DNA sequence: CTTGACAAAAGTGTTAAATTGTGCTATACTGGGAGCTCACGGATGC
DNA sequence: GCATCCGTGAGTCGAGGAGCACAATTTAACACTTTTGTCAAG
C-alpha cells in the first residue's frame, strides 16, 4: 500500500461511466435565488456529494450517525463534504465525439491506425466529406465504390439520392416534351432550356390545363394555390375534379367527358429514374429502397430492374425508381469509431511486418511508425475505439468551483462554461434527433457537438479559441490547466507556496558568525508561532494554546516574557535563507537565527557571493524546517559553515571579499621608498647615520656592503612579533614598513603587517606550525592568495577550523580597511602624462592615414580597419601607461589597490576613469571612427556621451534578453539529468577516458601543455583507472586524484613522462539510472570522495547553468549561450566544418573554377567539394584521420559520431562546451558536462532486429538493448545490431521512460498522448516524479543506501541481544 | 475552408434552392395532407398516431428497428383504400423534410440580428432551426399566407427563449429575464433623457406600480453575472482572481487543532463525572452517536423514564460547572 | 496605455506624463520585441 | 502576497537546491506538510502545539487534483504498488 | 424513580400566493462579419 | 521546401473586479395535532 508506480492508460466508455456517480443532464449550475445547486446540473449534490459534511439537501439527515447512507427524500448521500473534490460525473453524448489529443497531435494516432492523413481525418471528423463503410454495389462515374473511400457531399448525394435537376421555364411558353417522357443530355425541354442529364422529364406545375371535351379545347388557368388531380391524357368523366383549390368556388371540375392535357409547366423536373405503371395496389411505398428483381408494385407482375429509391406518384398511377444505391457512408466520429472497431490489430501488425521488408527506405520508415502505434495498443491492452468519446467525464465541482466571494458576487471557473456549452449542444442534438430534423440541421449540430468537446479538452487547438462572450479572453480548457509554465505541473506540483515562510529586506551583519543570521523578532514570532504557543503554555505566560494565540493577535497584548520564550524556542534550531533566482544549490543556505531588533534580515558578508546578494535593496525568503529530519538535514548538510567549497569547481566559495580583501591587502603590502634608492655604503652604521640625516628613506632599497637591504631592516630588529606590534602601537614603525623580526626561530625581514597576518591565521587555526605552512608571507594578500589559504586550510584542518579562520579574516579585514584610510577622490583617478603624448602620436598617425587615403593607396574598408587598429593600439598603450604610473608613483592609490587586490574593478574600468574611454560601436555593430578621447575624470562631451549610450543600451538589452535563454537552458539540463544519482560504490567497469595533458597547437603545429586550470578542471577529484608511474611516485589504480596529485601529474608532463591520464569518468560508468562513487570522484564541495546517494545530476545541471545565467545578468551574448545551447542540443552548425569520413592522405585541387579536396587512401578516394570561401586547416602532404576537420569551423556532432565513434563525439562535446566557459573565466569541472553528455549518448538505433521483436530504426536506450542482447546471447539467439545515437538535451529529456517527468517538462499533450496509448507505467525512479507525488526523493537521506540505517545505544543493543540469544 | 464552421454551414444551406410560391404551397399542402393521413391511418389501424408518424418518418429518413419493420409491414398489409393513406403519409413526411431544408436561409437572416447576446452565431441558428421545425408543423396553407410570414414568429420565439435560457451561467427564469431586460431598457431611456445615470427611485418610478428602489436594487443584484476565476489582473500574465480567493470551507489547521484540543479537554472533564452521569450528557449532547438524542430516546437505552434522566442530566451538568469553576481549564475554549 | 499615475513625488508624476511606450494596443510586445526596436537610434539625439 | 498573508513561492529552482543538497525530508515537508497535505498540515500544527514531532506526511492534494483533471481528459491514471495492484489515494471517497 | 399536568417546540396537513415553465403570435422578410513594427528559431510532417 | 506546432529565467511590493395567457410548480402562511422537555410532588 505504498504507491510505487503510476500507470496512465486510455479510459473506456465503460470505465468512464464507472467513475461517474451520476449523469449530468442539465447545464444549470445553481439556483439564482436560493443559490443552492440545481438538480441534475454541474453542481448537483445527488451526483457529486453534499455541500457540507453529513447533511442531505432536504436537511433531514444532519449527523455522522447515518454515515454511508443516501437519503430517500433528496438522494444526497450523507457523507463528508470533501467528496465533492473526488466524485466525478459524466455526459452521455448523443453521438460519439473524437478526443482531440489523438487527432491533432502530430503524427495523428487515429490517422496512423486508419492510414488516413491529417487532411482526410479532419474532413471526416468535422463533417466535410463522407467515408464509405459499405459500398452496397455503388458505381461512381463508372468506377465501383470501395470501402474507406472519401465522398464529397455532392458525390454522396448523387449516389444515395440519385441524379435529378429542375429547369425553370420562362412564363407563358410551353415545353415541347410531355409528362413522363424520357429525354437525353442536351435535349431541349422548352425552346429556351436544355437538359443536362438523361432521364424521365415530368411536369412540375402546369400553369394551364387544356381539357378536350367530347360534345372543345376549353382552357383552364391554374393559379399557384391550385393543384391538378388528374393525369395528362386521362379520360375524365363528367363531374370528376380536374384542378383542386382551397376555396371550392374557384375549384375547377369537368363539365363533360374528355381527355385532360397538361400544358405550360412552371418547370420540368428531369430525374434519372425508371417508370413502372401498376395495375393494382403497389407493394412498396415512397422512400423505400429496391434492388433488381424485387416485386415493385403489381404483386410480382411489375418488378424492379435497377437499384434506387422508390417514389410512387399517386396521380400518374406509375411507380418511379430514382436510380441510386443504399450506400453506407457516414461522417464524424461515428464512422471513425466504427473503423477503429473493425480493425484487427493482429492482422494489421502482420501486414505491417510484411511491408517492413520493402527495400525502399521510405516505406519501411512509414511502416515502422504505424507499427509502433499498433504494437503500443496490443501491449497496453487498450482498444483503438476508446479514442472516441461516447461519455465525457465531468470534473468534480470543487476543482471547478462556483464560489461566492468576500462580497456577494459569484466567481466561477472557465470549465463550467465549457461544460455548459457541451451540455447545451448535446441536449439540443437529442431534441433535434427526436424531431426527425433534416440531415443538414443534424450534421451542423453533430459538428458543433464535436467542436464543443474539442474546446473542452483543448481550447484553441483546432479553429479559433473559444472566448467568453463580452470579452476576447480564451476560455481555459483542461489541456491549458495541465500544460505550460502556469499549468498544474510547473505551478502547483514542481513548485508550491509553503507555510512557515517569511521574507524581508537583507542588511549586512559583520558581527554574525558564518553559521548565524539576524532574524527579526516579529518575523520569528510569526514563523515559529506554533512552537511559541506551546512554550508559552509550558511557562506561566498563557493557560493554554488558544489563550496564547489570542494573546499574540494584538501587538499591544504581547508581554515581555513572550520574547524570552521565543529565545528558548529557536535554541539550536536553524532556518533556511533563500534569495531568488536560486541559480545553484547554495542559493538556499541554513543559518542559526539570532533575534534582532528591526525589520531587516542580517546576512553574513562571506555568504553574499554564494547567494549573489548585495545590499542595494535585495530581499530574501526565510523557511523553517519542522521535524527532526528537516532540522538534521539543514544543520548537517545545508548549514552555511559546512558548504565552504564550490560544487562546480571545488575552489572556496565562502572566501574574503571586497572590503575584507582590501583590509588584508593594505596591511600586507609593503612600502617602497625612492629617497635613497641606490646609495652604497661600507658599514650599517654609515647607512643608519645617513637615514638620521634625511639622505636615505627608511624603506629605500640600498646596499650595505654587498647585499641589498633597507634601513628599516637594519635599524629595527625585533625579538618577537609582540615587540614588533608594540612598536607599531607606539608609532615607531607602520604596518607597511619592512623591518627585521624573529618569528619561529627565523630572522625574517618583513613588515609588521605581514607578521600580524601570520598571527591572524595562527590564532584562528590554533596551531602555529600548520598556519606557517598555509600562508605566503612574502607577497601581499590579494584575492587569489586568500582563496588558496582557505582551500589549503580546508584540506589540512577541516570545516570547523576553516570557518573559524574565515571569521578571523573577516573581522581583521573589516577592522583594518576601516582605519587604513581608503577613499575615492577625483585626484585618485590620476591622469597619466603619457596620455597626452599618445593622443598626439595617434593624431599625427591619423592625419598620415588620411593623407595616404587621399592619394588612393588604400580603400574605404582598409582605411576603416587601419583607423580601428591605430585606436585599439593607442587604447592599449594608455591602459599600460595608467597602471605603470600607479605602480611606480602611487603604489597605494585606491583605484590601483582595489584593482590589484581583486577587491573591485578591472584594468578596463580603471582606464575609462584614468585614461580614455576608447572606441564605441554604432547600433549596427560598426564602430565609430572617432573614439571617446576623454575619461570620466575629465568628463565626456554631449556627443561622446550620446555615442557611448549605444553600447550601454545594447549591453543592457542583452542582460535582459539572454537570461531567458540561459534559464531555459538550465531547466533543460535539470530535466535530462535529474535522475542521475550516485547509487553504488563501484560498478566494476574496466573502461575509462584518457584526459589529455597536451593539446595540439595548430598555429605552431605541435603538442603544447594545456593550462593548469584546464588540467585541474579535468583531473582533480578523479579516480585513476590505471596505475601511473611519474617522477618516481607510484599513483596506484583506484586512487582519487587530489590537488597535489594533479600538480605532480602536471609536473611530470613538463618532464615528458606522461601524455595522458586514464581516469574513471561518468562517461564510461556502467551504473544504471546514475553513476557510481568511483566514477564520479570527489564531492567538490568537500574535497573528499562523493557520498553514495548524492543527486549529482542536479548538481551537474546547476553547476553548468549557473555561470551562463550569472554572467549574462552582469561575452556570453555571442559565443556563450548560443554556442553552449547549440552544443548541448547537438544542433548542426550553419557554417559547419568539413571532416574526412575516412583516414588517408589529402590532395588539394584548388582551381579558379571551384575548390575541391581529395582524401586518398590505399584504395579509397573521397571527394569534398568545398566552397571558395573555405578556411582550410590542412595542406597537401598530410595524413588526416577519420573525423578530422579539413575546414575551419564548428564540427557537426552527428557527422563526427558516425565517422569516428561515440568516444570521439563525447570528447568533442565536453571540450567545446568547456572552451566557452573558459573564455569568460568560469572554472567548471568536466564531470558536470560529462554527466549531461552521458545523457545525450544514452539512446541507440536498431539497425538489425535479429532474433528479437524490435523494429529496424527503432530508438531505445543503450542500457536496455545491451541487456536485451545478453539475454538473447544467453539463450542462443542472433543479437540486436544497434547504432550509437546522439540527441540534444531537449530530445533526450522528452524520450525518457517516465511519463510524469517528461509531461512536466514540455509537450504535455504529446507526452501524455503517447503514454496513455502505450499504457506506460512510471516506476518513479528519478527526482521529479517523486516531487510530483510528494514522496521521499531517492537521493540524499532518501536513498536506499542510507535510509534504512538504525541507531541504538549499547544498553538496549546488549539487552536485545542478551534477551534473544539466551534461548 | 472547413476551419470556419459558419462558412461551411452557409455553403451547405446554399445547396438547397429557394422555393417558389407554387412549390411552397405544394409542399405545405403535402405536409398537412400527410399529417391528416397519419391521423386517418391510426384511427383505422388502431395504433398510436405518434407511433405511426415515427414509423413513417423512419422509413423516409432510412438507415427500435425490430418493431419499426413489424409496424411498417403491418401498415403495408392494409387493403388498397388504406394503403393509399400510407402513400400520402410517406409523401407528406418527405415534403416536410424538403420544406424545412429549403427555409434554412430564413433562420440565418433572422438569427444574424441576435448576435452578441450571450450565444454564438451557430447556436442562434440551431435554436432558430428548432423554431423553423415547429413552424412547419403548425403552418396552415389554407389561410393563403406565405411561409416566411408565419415562420418568422416561431424562429424569433425559439431564439429569444434560448437566449433567456442559455446565455447565463447561473440560469434565470424567462419571466425574470424579461424583467431584467425591461429594467435595463427603462434605465437607458431615463439615462439618455436626464443626461446622467438614473437613481433607483427614478428607475422604479418610470417602471410603474409595484416597483420601488428596493426592488430595483434587488433585481440589479440578481442580474450580476459571475466573474471568471481565470481573468488576469495587470499586464503580467501570472495572476488571476483564483489566486486571491481563500477557501473558507475546509477547516484551517488552527481550527482543526482547537477542535481537537476542546475534544480532549472535554473528555478529560467528563472523567470526573459518574459512569452513568457522563454517559447521559455525552448521549444527550450527541458526543457518542454524533446526533443529539432526546430524553425519551436516551431513556430506552438505559430503561429509565423521561423525567428521571433530565434530573441526572442536570445534576451531571451542575457538577461540571463546579469542576470548571475550580479549575478554569475549559473557559478559554468558549 | 492608461496607467495608474505614479505620484510618489512631483517629479514622479512629471516623468510619467512624458514617458513614451512602444507597447500597448497597436504596438510591440514585451517578449516579441528584438534588439533593433530597443536600441538607441542616431535620431534620438535631442528627441528621446 | 503580503496583503493576503500568503506564503513564499518555493518554485522549481528552490526545489532543485534541496535535491542537490540531498535534503529529502526537508523537501518532502515543503511539498506536503507545509503546502497542501491537508491531513498532514492539520496534524503537523496539532503535533507542534502539543510538544510532539510532526507526523509522516501523505499524498499532496495537488497530485489528487492532477489525477482528477487527468481523468477528466478520459485518461485512466492509476497509482499502483509493488505487485501492480491499484492503490486508492482518495481514502475510498471516490470509489462508487 | 415514579406518575400526571403543562407550555411548547417540532411535525404533519391545508389552501394560497408567488414563482416558474410553457406554448403562440399569420403582409412579407430566405448565405456573417471581423480584422488586417505577423516574433523567431527548431523539430517533425507531407 | 515548407506548414505547423512548441518553446522562449526566478522571486517580490502595489495595482486590481418582445409581449401576454396559461398550466405547473414550489414557497409561505395557518391550524392541529404530535413529540418533548420542565415543574410537581410522593
Ligand atoms: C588566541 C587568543 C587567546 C590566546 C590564549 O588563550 N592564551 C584568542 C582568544 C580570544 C580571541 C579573539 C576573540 O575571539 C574575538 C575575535 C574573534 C574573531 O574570530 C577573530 C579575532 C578576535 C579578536 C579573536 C582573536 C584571537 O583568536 C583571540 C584573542
Ligand atoms: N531581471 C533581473 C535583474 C536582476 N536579477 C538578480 O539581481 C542581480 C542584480 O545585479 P545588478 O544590480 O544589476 O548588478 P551587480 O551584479 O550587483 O553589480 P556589481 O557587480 O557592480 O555589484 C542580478 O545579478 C541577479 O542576481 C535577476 O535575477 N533578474
Ligand atoms: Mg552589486
Ligand atoms: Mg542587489
Ligand atoms: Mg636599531
Ligand atoms: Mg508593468
Ligand atoms: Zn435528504
Ligand atoms: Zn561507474
Amino acid at each position: 500500500k505504498e504507491v510505487r508506480k503510476v500507470r496512465i492508460a486510455l479510459a473506456s466508455p465503460e470505465k468512464i461511466r464507472s467513475w461517474s456517480y451520476g449523469e449530468v443532464e442539465k447545464p444549470e449550475t445553481i439556483n439564482y435565488r436560493t443559490l443552492k445547486p440545481e438538480r441534475d446540473g454541474l453542481f448537483d449534490e445527488r451526483i457529486f456529494g453534499p455541500i457540507k459534511d453529513y447533511e442531505c439537501a432536504c436537511g433531514k439527515y444532519k449527523r455522522q450517525r447515518f454515515e454511508g447512507k443516501v437519503c430517500e427524500r433528496c438522494g444526497v448521500e450523507v457523507t463528508k463534504s470533501i467528496v465533492r473534490r473526488y466524485r466525478m460525473g459524466h455526459i452521455e453524448l448523443a453521438t460519439p465525439a473524437a478526443h482531440i489529443w489523438f487527432v491533432k497531435d502530430v503524427p495523428s494516432k487515429i490517422g496512423t491506425l486508419l492510414d488516413l492523413s491529417a487532411t482526410e481525418l479532419e474532413q471526416v471528423l468535422y463533417f466535410s466529406k463522407y467515408i464509405v463503410l459499405d459500398p452496397k454495389g455503388a458505381i461512381l462515374n463508372g468506377v465501383p465504390v470501395e470501402k474507406r473511400q472519401l465522398l464529397t457531399d455532392e458525390e454522396y448525394r448523387e449516389l444515395r439520392y440519385g441524379k435529378q435537376e429542375t429547369y425553370p421555364l420562362p412564363p407563358g411558353v410551353d415545353a415541347l416534351v410531355k409528362d413522363g417522357e424520357e429525354v437525353v443530355k442536351g435535349q431541349e425541354l422548352a425552346p429556351g432550356v436544355v437538359s443536362r442529364l438523361d432521364g424521365v422529364a415530368l411536369y412540375r406545375f402546369p400553369r394551364r390545363v387544356r381539357v378536350e371535351y367530347v360534345k372543345e379545347p376549353k382552357d383552364y388557368r391554374v393559379q399557384p394555390h391550385m393543384n391538378v388531380v388528374v393525369p395528362e391524357g386521362a379520360r375524365v368523366e363528367a363531374g370528376d375534379k380536374i384542378v383542386a383549390a382551397i376555396d371550392p368556388e374557384e375549384e375547377v371540375i369537368a363539365e363533360a367527358e374528355g381527355v385532360v392535357h397538361l400544358h405550360e409547366p412552371a418547370s420540368i423536373l428531369v430525374v434519372k429514374a425508371r417508370v413502372y405503371p401498376f395495375e393494382d395496389d403497389v407493394e412498396v411505398s415512397t422512400g423505400d429502397r429496391v434492388a433488381p428483381g424485387d416485386v415493385l408494385a403489381d404483386g410480382g407482375k411489375v418488378k424492379s430492374d435497377v437499384y434506387g429509391r422508390v417514389e410512387v406518384d399517386l396521380v400518374r398511377n406509375v411507380v418511379r425508381v430514382v436510380e441510386s444505391y443504399d450506400i453506407d457512408a457516414r461522417m464524424g466520429a461515428e464512422a471513425i469509431q466504427q473503423l477503429l472497431k473493425e480493425l484487427d490489430l493482429e492482422a494489421l501488425e502482420k501486414e505491417l511486418l510484411e511491408e517492413m521488408k520493402h527495400p525502399s527506405r521510405a516505406r519501411r520508415a512509414k511502416a515502422r511508425k504505424r507499427l509502433e502505434v499498433v504494437r503500443a495498443f496490443l501491449d497496453s491492452g487498450n482498444r483503438p475505439e476508446w479514442m472516441i468519446l461516447e461519455a465525457v467525464p465531468v470534473l468534480p465541482p470543487d476543482l471547478r468551483p462556483m464560489v461566492q466571494v468576500d462580497g456577494g458576487r459569484f466567481a466561477t471557473s472557465d470549465l463550467n462554461d465549457l461544460y455548459r456549452r457541451l451540455i447545451n449542444r448535446n441536449n439540443r442534438l437529442k431534441k433535434l434527433l427526436a424531431q426527425g430534423a433534416p440531415e443538414i440541421i443534424i450534421r451542423n449540430e453533430k459538428r458543433m457537438l464535436q467542436e464543443a468537446v474539442d474546446a473542452l479538452l483543448d481550447n484553441g487547438r483546432r479553429g479559433a479559441p473559444v472566448t467568453n462572450p463580452g470579452s476576447d479572453r480564451p476560455l481555459r480548457s483542461l489541456t491549458d490547466i495541465l500544460s505550460g509554465k502556469q499549468g498544474r505541473f510547473r505551478q502547483n506540483l514542481l513548485g508550491k507556496r509553503v507555510d512557515y515562510s517569511g521574507r524581508s529586506v537583507i542588511v549586512v551583519g559583520p558581527q554574525l558568525k558564518l553559521h548565524q543570521c539576524g532574524l527579526p523578532k516579529r518575523m520569528a514570532l510569526e514563523l515559529f508561532k506554533p512552537f511559541l504557543l506551546k512554550k508559552m503554555e509550558e511557562k506561566g505566560i498563557a493557560p493554554n494554546v488558544k489563550a496564547a494565540r489570542r494573546m499574540l493577535e494584538r501587538q499591544r497584548d504581547i508581554k515581555d516574557e513572550v520574547w524570552d520564550a521565543l529565545e528558548e524556542v529557536i535554541h539550536g534550531k536553524v532556518v533556511l535563507l533563500n534569495r531568488a533566482p536560486t541559480l545553484h544549490r547554495l542559493g538556499i543556505q541554513a543559518f542559526q537565527p539570532v533575534l534582532v531588533e528591526g525589520q531587516s534580515i542580517q546576512l553574513h558578508p562571506l555568504v553574499c557571493e554564494a547567494f549573489n546578494a548585495d545590499f542595494d535593496g535585495d530581499q530574501m525568503a526565510v523557511h523553517v524546517p519542522l521535524s527532526s529530519f528537516a532540522q538534521a538535514e539543514a544543520r548537517i548538510q545545508m548549514l552555511s559553515a559546512h558548504n565552504l567549497l564550490s560544487p562546480a569547481s571545488g575552489e572556496p566559495l565562502a572566501k574574503p571579499s571586497r572590503d575584507i580583501i582590501l583590509g588584508l591587502y593594505y596591511i600586507t603590502q609593503v612600502r617602497k621608498e625612492k629617497k635613497g634608492a641606490g646609495l652604497e655604503f661600507a658599514t650599517p652604521e654609515e647607512a643608519l647615520a645617513a637615514h638620521e640625516r634625511g639622505e636615505v628613506a627608511l624603506n629605500a632599497p640600498i646596499k650595505v656592503a654587498g647585499r641589498e637591504t633597507s634601513v628599516g631592516r637594519l635599524k629595527y630588529v625585533f625579538a618577537n612579533p609582540d615587540e614588533a606590534l608594540l612598536a607599531v602601537a607606539h608609532g615607531i614603525v607602520d604596518l607597511q614598513d619592512v623591518v627585521t623580526v624573529r618569528y619561529m626561530g627565523k630572522r625574517l625581514e618583513t613588515s609588521p603587517g605581514r607578521i600580524l597576518f601570520a598571527r591572524i591565521v595562527a590564532e584562528a587555526v590554533e596551531d602555529e606550525k600548520v598556519a606557517w605552512e598555509l600562508i605566503q608571507l612574502d607577497v601581499p594578500q590579494e584575492k587569489n592568495s586568500l582563496k588558496d589559504l582557505v582551500y589549503q586550510a580546508f584540506l589540512r584542518l577541516g570545516m570547523e577550523k576553516t570557518a573559524r579562520l574565515l571569521d578571523a579574516l573577516k573581522y581583521y579585514g573589516f577592522t583594518f580597511s576601516t582605519t587604513s584610510g581608503i577613499t575615492i577622490g577625483i585626484d585618485d583617478a590620476v591622469i597619466p602624462e603619457e596620455k597626452k603624448q599618445y593622443l598626439e602620436e595617434a593624431d599625427r598617425k591619423l592625419l598620415q592615414i588620411e593623407q595616404a587615403y587621399e592619394m588612393g593607396f588604400l580603400t574605404d574598408r582598409e582605411r576603416y580597419d587601419q583607423i580601428l587598429q591605430l585606436w585599439t593600439e593607442t587604447t592599449e598603450k594608455v591602459t599600460q601607461a595608467v597602471f605603470k604610473n600607479f605602480e611606480e608613483n602611487y603604489p597605494f592609490n585606491p583605484l590601483y589597490v582595489m584593482a590589484q587586490s581583486g577587491a573591485r574593478g578591472n584594468p578596463q574600468q580603471i582606464r575609462q576613469l584614468c585614461g580614455l574611454r576608447g572606441l564605441m560601436q554604432k547600433p549596427s555593430g560598426e564602430t565609430f571612427e572617432v573614439p571617446v578621447r576623454s575619461s570620466f575624470r575629465e568628463g565626456l562631451t554631449v556627443l561622446e556621451y550620446f555615442i557611448s549610450s549605444h553600447g550601454a543600451r545594447k549591453g543592457g538589452a542583452d542582460t535582459a534578453l539572454r537570461t531567458a535563454d540561459s534559464g531555459y537552458l538550465t531547466r533543460k539540463l535539470v530535466d535530462v539529468t535529474h535522475e542521475i544519482v550516485v547509487r553504488e560504490a563501484d560498478c566494476g567497469t574496466t573502461n575509462y577516458i584518457s584526459v589529455p595533458l597536451f593539446q595540439p597547437d595548430e598555429v605552431t603545429r605541435s603538442l603544447r601543455l594545456r593550462k593548469r586550470a584546464d588540467i585541474e578542471a579535468g583531473l582533480y577529484g578523479r579516480v585513476l583507472a590505471r596505475e601511473v608511474e611519474v617522477l618516481g611516485v607510484r599513483l596506484e589504480e583506484g586512487r582519487y586524484l587530489s590537488m597535489d596529485d594533479v600538480h605532480l601529474l602536471i609536473k611530470a608532463a613538463e618532464a615528458g613522462e606522461i601524455q595522458e591520464v586514464p581516469v574513471r569518468s561518468p562517461l564510461t560508468c556502467q551504473t544504471r539510472y546514475g553513476v557510481c562513487q568511483k566514477c564520479y570522484g570527489y564531492d567538490l564541495s568537500m574535497a573528499r570522495p562523493v557520498s553514495i546517494g548524492e543527486a549529482v545530476g542536479i548538481v551537474a545541471a546547476q553547476s553548468i547553468g549557473e555561470p551562463g545565467t550569472q554572467l549574462t545578468m552582469r561575452a556570453d551574448i555571442t559565443q556563450g549561450l548560443p554556442r553552449v545551447i547549440e552544443l548541448f542540443e547537438a544542433r548542426r552548425p550553419k557554417a559547419k566544418a568539413v571532416i574526412s569520413e575516412i583516414d588517408g592522405v589529402v590532395r588539394i585541387e584548388e582551381t579558379e573554377e571551384k575548390l575541391s579536396v581529395f582524401v586518398e587512401s590505399e584504395g579509397f578516394s573521397k571527394e569534398y567539394k568545398l566552397p571558395k570561401e573555405a578556411r582550410l586547416l590542412v595542406k597537401d602532404g598530410d595524413y588526416v584521420e577519420a573525423g578530422q576537420p579539413l575546414t575551419r569551423g564548428a564540427i557537426d556532432p552527428h557527422q563526427l559520431l558516425e565517422a569516428k565513434g561515440p568516444e570521439a563525439v563525447e570528447r568533442y562535446l565536453v571540450e567545446e562546451i568547456q572552451k566557452v566557459y573558459r573564455a569568460q573565466g568560469v572554472k567548471l569541472h568536466d564531470k558536470h558536462i560529462e554527466i549531461v553528455v552521458r545523457q545525450m549518448m544514452k539512446y541507440v538505433e536498431v539497425t538489425d532486429p535479429g532474433d528479437s521483436r524490435l523494429l529496424e530504426g527503432q530508438v531505445l536506450e543503450k542500457w536496455d538493448v545491451e541487456a536485451l542482447n545478453e539475454r538473447l546471447i544467453a539463450e542462443g539467439k542472433t543479437p540486436v545490431a544497434w547504432k550509437p545515437l546522439l540527441m540534444g538535451v531537449t530530445k533526450s529529456a522528452l524520450s525518457t521512460k517516465s511519463w510524469l517527468s517528461a509531461a512536466s517538462f514540455q509537450n504535455t499533450t504529446h507526452v501524455l498522448t503517447e503514454a496513455a496509448i502505450a499504457g506506460k507505467k512510471d516506476e518513479l525512479i528519478g527526482l521529479k516524479e517523486n516531487v510530483i507525488l510528494g514522496r521521499l526523493i531517492p537521493a540524499g537521506t532518501g536513498s536506499d543506501f542510507v535510509r534504512f540505517t538504525q541507531v541504538v545505544d549499547q544498553k538496549t543493543l546488549k539487552a536485545i541481544e542478551e534477551a534473544r540469544k539466551e534461548a | 475552408s472547413t476551419s470556419d464552421p459558419v462558412r461551411q454551414y452557409l455553403h451547405e444551406i446554399g445547396q438547397v434552392p429557394l422555393l417558389t410560391l407554387e412549390e411552397e404551397v405544394e409542399l405545405a399542402r403535402k405536409v398537412e395532407e400527410g399529417m391528416e393521413a397519419i391521423k386517418k391511418l391510426s384511427e383505422i389501424t388502431g395504433l398510436d398516431p405518434d407511433l405511426i408518424r415515427e414509423v413513417v418518418r423512419a422509413k423516409i429518413l432510412g438507415s427500435d428497428p425490430k418493431t419499426v419493420e413489424e409496424i411498417d409491414q403491418k401498415l403495408k398489409s392494409l387493403p388498397k383504400e388504406h394503403k393509399r393513406y400510407l402513400h400520402i403519409a410517406r409523401e407528406g413526411e418527405a415534403a416536410r423534410q424538403h420544406l424545412i431544408e429549403a427555409n434554412l436561409r430564413l433562420v440565418v437572416s433572422i438569427a444574424k440580428k441576435y448576435t452578441g447576446r450571450g450565444l454564438s452565431f451557430l447556436d442562434l441558428i440551431q435554436e432558430g432551426n428548432q423554431g423553423l421545425i415547429r413552424a412547419v408543423e403548425k403552418f396552415e396553407y389554407k389561410r393563403r399566407f406565405k411561409f416566411s410570414t408565419y415562420a418568422t414568429w416561431w424562429i424569433r420565439q425559439a431564439i429569444n427563449r434560448a437566449i433567456a435560457d442559455q446565455a447565463r451561467t447561473i440560469r434565470i427564469p424567462v419571466h425574470m429575464v424579461e424583467t431584467i431586460n425591461k429594467l435595463s431598457r427603462t434605465a437607458r431611456q431615463l439615462q439618455q433623457e436626464l443626461g446622467r445615470e438614473p437613481t433607483y427611485e427614478e428607475i422604479a418610478e418610470a417602471m410603474g406600480p409595484g416597483w420601488d428602489a428596493k426592488r430595483v436594487e434587488e433585481t440589479l443584484k440578481i442580474a450580476q453575472e459571475p466573474v471568471s476565476l481565470e481573468t488576469p489582473i495587470g499586464d503580467e500574465k501570472d495572476s488571476f482572481y483564483g489566486d486571491f480567493i481563500p477557501d473558507e470551507h475546509l477547516p484551517s489547521p488552527v481550527d482543526a487543532a482547537t477542535q481537537s484540543l476542546l475534544s480532549e479537554e472535554l473528555e478529560k472533564a467528563l472523567s470526573k463525572l459518574s459512569e452513568r452521569e457522563a454517559m447521559v450528557l455525552k448521549l444527550r449532547k450527541g458526543l457518542i452517536d454524533g446526533r443529539e438524542h432526546t430524553l425519551e430516546e436516551v431513556g430506552a437505552f438505559f430503561g429509565v423514564t423521561r423525567e428521571r434522566i433530565r434530573q441526572i442530566e442536570n445534576k451531571a451538568l451542575r457538577k461540571l460547572k463546579y469542576h470548571e469553576s475550580r479549575t478554569r481549564k475549559l473557559r478559554d475554549f468558549l | 496605455l492608461s496607467q495608474f499615475k505614479d505620484e510618489t513625488n512631483p517629479l514622479s508624476s512629471l516623468r510619467h506624463k512624458r514617458r513614451i511606450s512602444a507597447l500597448g494596443p497597436g504596438g510591440l510586445t514585451r517578449e516579441r520585441a528584438g534588439f533593433d526596436v530597443r536600441d538607441v537610434h542616431r535620431t534620438h539625439y535631442g528627441r528621446i | 502576497g503580503k496583503a493576503q498573508f500568503g506564503g513564499q513561492r518555493f518554485g522549481e529552482m528552490e526545489v532543485w537546491a534541496l535535491e542537490a543538497y540531498g535534503a529529502a525530508h526537508t523537501l518532502q515537508e515543503m511539498l506536503t506538510l507545509k503546502s497542501d497535505d491537508i491531513e498532514g498540515r492539520n496534524a503537523a500544527y496539532e503535533a507542534i502545539i502539543k510538544g510532539e514531532d510532526v507526523p509522516e506526511p501523505s499524498v499532496p492534494e495537488s497530485f489528487r487534483v492532477l489525477v482528477k483533471e487527468l481523468q477528466a481528459l478520459a485518461l485512466d491514471v492509476q497509482t499502483l504498488d509493488e505487485k501492480d495492484n491499484p492503490v486508492d489515494i482518495f481514502e475510498g471517497l471516490a470509489s462508487k
